RNA sequence: GCGGGGUGGAGCAGCCUGGUAGCUCGUCGGGCUCAUAACCCGAAGGUCGUCGGUUCAAAUCCGGCCCCCGCAACCA
RNA sequence: AAAAUGUUUU
RNA sequence: GAGAAUGGAAUUCCUGGUGGAGCGGUGGAAUGCGCAGAUAUCAGGAGGAACACCAGUGGCGAAGGCGGUUCUCUGGGCCUUUCCUGACGCUGAGGAGCGAAAGCGUGGGGAGCGAACAGGCUUAGAUACCCUGGUAGUCCACGCUGUAAACGGUGGGUACUAGGUGUGGGGUCCAUUCCACGGGUUCCGUGCCGUAGCUAACGCUUUAAGUACCCCGCCUGGGGAGUACGGCCGCAAGGCUAAAACUCAAAGGAAUUGACGGGGCCCCGCACAAGCGGCGGAGCAUGCGGAUUAAUUCGAUGCAACGCGUAGAACCUUACCUGGGUUUGACAUGGAUCGGGAGUGCUCAGAGAUGGGUGUGCCUCUUGGUCGGUUCACAGGUGGUGCAUGGCUGUCGUCAGCUCGUGUCGUGAGAUGUUGGGUUAAGUCCCGCAACGAGCGCAACCCUUGUUCACUGUUGCCAGCACGUUAUGGUGGGGACUCAGUGGAGACCGCCGGGGUCAACUCGGAGGAAGGUGGGGAUGACGUCAAGUCAUCAUGCCCCUUAUGUCCAGGGCUUCACGCAUGCUACAAUGGCUGGUACAGAGAGUGGCGAGCCUGUGAGGGUGAGCGAAUCUCGGAAAGCCGGUCUCAGUUCGGAUUGGGGUCUGCAACUCGACCUCAUGAAGUCGGAGUCGCUAGUAAUCGCAGAUCAGCAACGCUGCGGUGAAUACGUUCCCGGGGC
RNA sequence: GGCUAACUACGUGCCAGCAGCCGCGGUGAUACGUAGGGUGCGAGCGUUGUCCGGAUUUAUUGGGCGUAAAGGGCUCGUAGG
C-alpha cells in the first residue's frame, strides 16, 4: 500500500514435528478453511514419506523446498511502447512461499487419486530433484537467464 | 437531501420520546390513536400554534400534553373550547382523556414555531429574506446560541425552485450533546407549498 | 463469329481433374466506452445464371439458353 | 509511441 | 563590408591492408545494406560544405544581418584638452537605394543536408509524425524577385524628471608602484532592479510606454479583403496600389475565478501490484430489455436501473384486460326533508356484485343518538406534469473540504486569511506569515466489542454444606466462579529513551486486557447531477365525472425464437453415501411456539402438556472428529427435466404454491474475450434466526455465530480523488 | 419588460404574432391578441423617409498607434514643415 510495509503476522510451528515449514504446508493446503482436513492431508503425505525412505519427513520436506526454491524471476515492465520481462532477485521469504505455491498446486495437479499421497509423491520427487515443480523452477531460472540483459532496470 | 433528523439523532442520547406508554398486545391500535390524536389536534388547532403533543397512558386513560404558544384559542371562554376538544377527543378515541395545556416560555426559541410564523408569513405573501432575518434575529434577541433557517420551494411565487437559507452563531449538527431544537413547517400558497425547516442551537447538555 | 466471365451481402479463390466450397470485408450475438467509431472474442451465411446430357457421383465435364465483357465484322 | 468523435429539446 | 590566398577536424566517396556475419534503424520493427566480404579497423587519396574550443550575461552594423586564419581594399562609431568653420540643424510626402530565407534566369559545383518522390512502419485510413533511400535546392559567379512574428509587435531628433547594481569602449586622477593590482571621476554604449509619473490591466520607468516641442508613417467595428476591377513592377511565382455589394452585433485587449489537460511536483483509496476466491461456459432461481398478448399495471436505465419500490402477486394485494353491476356514488363533511329502526340471522336467484324473501327489531323524549331517500352542497382518481413543488433518498464522498465578519491589496471582478516549511487518517496540529477571527465539515460527546470493580441473585450460576428414585442446582442454601444489567474505573503519546532548531509529530520500550484512532456502527460539510420518487404521503396547475369514479367474477402481472444482470447448485475423492459422536451465537412465540406418546416410508395426521416466556417451545446447530463404504467411472459426481402416488395451507393450488415419496437421471470434465470481491477473525466456506407471511416460488434481504487463510517488494502503469 | 412616464386578467401555446436594440412566444406571457385600469400627448397622435445631435465614432476646439484597429523592413534624400 501507500503507507508502507504492512505487518506480517508471525508463522506458529507445527504441534508434531516442530517446524513452521509444515504449519505454512498446511496454511497453503487449508482449502475452504478447513485446516484439519488440510493438516490431516498433510500429516498422511509426511508419514508417507518417511514410509518409503527412512530419512526424517521435515527434511526431505526442507530439501524439496530447496529444490524447489527460485533465485531470480521476472516480472513485467512498461518502460517504451513495449513490455519487457526484468529479472529480480528473490528474497528468501517471497522464495519459501513460491515454493510452497508451486509444491501444492501440482501435487494437485498430479493425476493420482487421492491429494494426500499426490503431495507425498510430489514432495519425494521434488526433493530426489524431478516432477513438474522442479521443471517450473527450472523453467523460470531459464527465462531469467534469458531476459538477464534487463538486469539494470532494477529499482 | 442527506442529512439525518437533529431529533431522532438525538433521541434516547439528549431529547426523549414523545409518547409514554408501555404494551406489548394493542401496540399497534395505540399507536393508531395516538395517530388519530395528533392528526385531530394538527387539523384543528393550526391557530394556537402547536409546538407539541405528549401522550401518556396509565390505564385505558390517555393524558394529552399540548405546548402551545397562545393556549388562549385552546381554552376559548372560561374553558369552553378545552371541553369542546375534550369531548371531542373522546368522541375520536372513546377513552377517558385528560387533557392540558402548557406555555412555551419562548416561542421565539422554539424552533417549530418559528417553522410555525415563518411559514404563516409566506401564506400572508411576506418577503422570504426579510422573514428569515426577522425570525432569526429574534431568536438571537431572545438568546440562542445558533440560528439556521432554510425556506425550499417556489419562493416569491416564481417557477424555479430554491433552496434560500439564513445562519449565524455556531449550529453544530454533529454533535450529540449539543441540545438542537429541530422545527418544520409548510406555507401552503396559491404556488405549491413552501418547506421551511428551522433548527436552533439552544445551548449544550450532558 | 472467336475467346473469357456468372460461386454467401459485396469484391475475389475452388475448373489439367469430379468426392474437402476458401480469404478479405460486411451481416448478426457478446466484450471494451459515458456513448459511437475503432479494436477483442464467438456464429450464421452461396446445394454454384438457367435447361439438358455424360457419369456411381458435376461449381468442375459437354451442349443449348440468358446476362456481362473483349475481339472481329475486312478488299472495291 | 501512435490512440478519433459528441445533431434539433423546451 | 568586399576581394584573394590559405588552415585543421569531421562526413562521404575512392584505393589498399586486416578481418568475418551481420550492419543499420526504432516505441517495436521492417524497408535497406552485407560472404560478389558489409559494419568495423588502419594507411593513402579525392572532393564539397561548414568553421569545435575562444563564444556569452559579449562586440559590430541603418536595418536585413555579421564568427577558421592571413593579406589587400574600404565604411561607420567612441574619446580628448587645446584647434577650425560659425546654426551650416531636425525631419522628410513623392523618389531612390539597401533588404533573412524561399523562389527565378544563365553557367558552374554538389560532400553533408534535404521539399518533391519511392519504399518500410504506425493506423479504421496515414497523400503525416517515425525509418531507409532521395531530385531540385542548400554552394559559387552574374542578374532578377523585394517579401518575413523584416518584432523591442515600441519612427526619427531634442530637453528635462529618484536611485541601486552588473557589463563593453575611450580618457583622466590617486596611493603603493614608478608596471599593474586597486579604487575613484568623466564621456559613450549595453542589461537588471526600482521611485515619481503613466497605463484598461499586463507592465513601462533616464535605453519611457513619464513631462514636453518639431517632422514623418499610420488607425476609425468584425468578416467580405489586402480580395475583385484598373494600373504599375516582374522571365515567372507573384508584389505594390486598392474597393463595393452583401453579412454579423459583435470582433477584440489584459486580467480574475473555475473546470480540464495524452503539464509538473506532492499525496491518498483493494486503484494497481502481491495474493485468495469468483463471475463470463452448464442447469435452475430472480430482475430487466425485447418480442408476444385482450392485459402481459406502473416506476427504476452508465458508475449511482436491473434478488431495485416488492420486508411475500393463486383470490385479495391490483393499480391491468374481458365481461357483468352501480351513479351524492365504495368512503367523508354539512344543511334541509320524510322517518323509525339501523344493522343483521335463515332462505331464494346469481360467477359474484347485487336483487327478492323471512325472522328480529332504536335509546331519550314531544324535542337527541341512528339511518333512509330526494336532492343540495359535494365526494372520488395509483389520471397528467419529479423540468411547478414540499418531504424523503441516491450520488460524487468518510472525500478534506466549503465559507464568513473585520482588516488589508487591487479601478474592478477578485485576493489575502485558506500561500509557504513540517506533520497528520483529517483545513489534524506546529512554524513562519497582512492578516486577525469565527462557522459548517475532521475529531470528541452516542451505540457495540475487548479488561476490571462495586451492586443485585431469578426464570441465571454451583466453589464449600445437607439430600435427592438411580438419575435432573431437582432440593435447602450460597455471592465464590459464569452470566444477566445498572453505575464506576481504564488509554491520555500519560511514563522512559531517541529523532524532531525546538514544535507539532515520529521511532523504540515499560506497564497493561488493550498503544499511538484498539475493532465496528451511528453520524454524510457548501454543493453537484432540472439525479429518483405526483405510486408512501402532501401539493400548484391541467384533465375524468351514468366515467380516467366505484363494486364483482374470471384473466394478467408467472407469456418465450431470444439478450443482459444478480444469485444458487454443480462439474466430484480436501469428495459422495452411511452409522456414531462433539462445540454456538443471535433471535421468535397465544388464530402463536409446541414438547411427549401413538400412527405413517415420509411430508404429515391424531391426541396433546408447557410457555406471553433467562423458566416452555422452536432445538437439530452444520462444517468437524471417528468407523464403514464407494475407487476416478459422465460415476454411488451432478439433480435438471419428466411420469405416478400423496400431504398441508386456503372459499380455491388449471393457469400459478410449497413439501413428501416412487421412478426418470439432462447439461456440466472448471468455463472465450473480458470482468468482480476482499488487507484479519477479513476472504473462503458452514449452518442458524428474523422481517413480510394462511401458505410460499426465500437460492432474496437484514442479522448471528462456527471453521478460518494467502499476500501487500512497492507507486512505474490502470481507475477515482486531494493540496499547490 | 428595460432604456421610458404608465399592469393586471382572459385567450393563445416557438403557433398566431411582436420588436428600435436587448429580446418575447415551448402552458401562470406585466413583451403576442382582447378587456379593465393606467401614462404620455391632444385637434391632433403615431409610422416611414431625410438631416444634425447624442458620436471625443475624423478628436482645430477634442482621440489615438507595446499587447485592443494603428510605426513604413531600413536608410539616404527632393519639395515642404
Ligand atoms: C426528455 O425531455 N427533455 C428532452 C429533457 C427533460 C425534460 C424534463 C425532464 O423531467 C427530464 C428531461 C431529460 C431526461 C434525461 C434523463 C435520462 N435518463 C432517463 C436515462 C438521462 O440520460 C439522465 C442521466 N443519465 O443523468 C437524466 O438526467 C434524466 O434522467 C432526466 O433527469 C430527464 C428528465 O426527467
Ligand atoms: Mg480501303
Ligand atoms: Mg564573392
Ligand atoms: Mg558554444
Ligand atoms: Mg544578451
Ligand atoms: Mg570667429
Ligand atoms: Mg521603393
Ligand atoms: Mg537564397
Ligand atoms: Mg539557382
Ligand atoms: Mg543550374
Ligand atoms: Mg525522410
Ligand atoms: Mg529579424
Ligand atoms: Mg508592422
Ligand atoms: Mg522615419
Ligand atoms: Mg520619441
Ligand atoms: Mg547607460
Ligand atoms: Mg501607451
Ligand atoms: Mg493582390
Ligand atoms: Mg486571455
Ligand atoms: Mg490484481
Ligand atoms: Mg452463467
Ligand atoms: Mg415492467
Ligand atoms: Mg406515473
Ligand atoms: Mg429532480
Ligand atoms: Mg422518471
Ligand atoms: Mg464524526
Ligand atoms: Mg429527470
Ligand atoms: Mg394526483
Ligand atoms: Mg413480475
Ligand atoms: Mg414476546
Ligand atoms: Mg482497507
Ligand atoms: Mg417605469
Ligand atoms: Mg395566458
Ligand atoms: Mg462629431
Ligand atoms: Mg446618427
Ligand atoms: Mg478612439
Ligand atoms: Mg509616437
Ligand atoms: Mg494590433
Ligand atoms: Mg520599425
Ligand atoms: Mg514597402
Ligand atoms: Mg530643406
Amino acid at each position: 500500500p501507500r503507507k508502507g510495509p504492512a505487518p506480517k503476522r508471525p508463522v506458529m510451528v507445527d504441534p508434531v514435528y516442530g517446524s513452521p515449514l509444515v504449519s505454512q504446508l498446511v496454511s497453503k493446503i487449508l482449502l475452504d478453511g478447513k485446516k484439519t482436513v488440510a493438516q490431516n492431508i498433510v500429516y498422511t503425505a509426511l508419514e508417507g514419506c518417511r514410509a518409503k525412505n527412512n530419512t526424517d519427513p521435515v527434511q526431505t520436506l526442507k530439501r524439496a523446498l530447496d529444490n524447489i526454491k527460485p533465485s531470480l524471476e521476472v516480472k513485467s515492465r512498461r518502460v517504451g511502447g513495449a513490455t519487457y520481462q526484468v529479472p529480480v532477485e528473490v528474497k528468501p521469504a517471497r522464495q519459501t512461499t513460491l515454493a510452497m505455491r508451486w509444491l501444492v498446486n501440482f501435487s494437485r495437479e498430479r493425476r493420482e487419486k487421492t491429494m494426500a499421497e499426490r503431495l507425498m509423491n510430489e514432495i519425494l520427487d521434488a526433493s530426489n530433484g524431478l516432477g513438474a515443480s522442479v521443471k517450473r523452477r527450472e523453467d523460470t531460472h531459464k527465462m531469467a537467464e534469458a531476459n538477464r540483459a534487463f538486469a539494470h532496470y532494477r529499482w | 437531501g442527506q442529512k439525518i433528523n437533529p431529533h431522532g439523532f438525538r433521541l434516547g442520547v439528549t431529547t426523549d420520546h414523545k409518547t409514554r406508554w408501555y404494551a406489548e398486545k394493542q401496540y399497534a391500535e395505540l399507536v393508531g390513536e395516538d395517530v388519530k390524536i395528533r392528526e385531530w389536534l394538527h387539523k384543528n388547532l393550526e391557530r394556537a400554534g402547536l409546538s407539541s403533543i405528549e401522550i401518556e397512558r396509565r390505564s385505558e386513560r390517555v393524558t394529552i400534553f399540548l405546548y402551545a404558544a397562545r393556549p388562549g384559542i385552546v381554552i376559548g371562554r372560561n374553558g369552553a373550547e378545552a371541553e369542546r376538544v375534550r369531548g371531542e377527543l373522546e368522541k375520536l378515541t372513546g377513552k377517558q382523556i385528560q387533557l392540558n395545556i402548557l406555555e412555551v416560555k419562548s416561542p421565539e426559541t422554539d424552533a417549530q414555531l418559528v417553522a410555525q410564523g415563518i411559514a404563516e408569513q409566506l401564506a400572508a405573501r411576506v418577503a422570504f429574506r426579510r422573514a428569515m432575518r426577522k425570525a432569526q434575529q429574534s431568536a438571537m434577541n431572545a438568546g440562542a446560541l445558533g440560528i439556521r433557517i432554510k425556506c425550499s420551494g417556489r419562493l416569491g411565487g416564481a417557477e424555479m425552485s430554491r433552496s434560500e437559507g439564513y445562519r449565524e452563531g455556531r449550529v453544530p449538527l454533529h454533535t450529540l450533546r449539543a441540545d438542537i431544537d429541530y422545527g418544520f413547517f409548510e406555507a401552503r400558497t396559491t404556488f405549491g407549498r413552501i418547506g421551511v425547516k428551522v433548527w436552533i442551537y439552544k445551548g449544550d447538555v450532558t
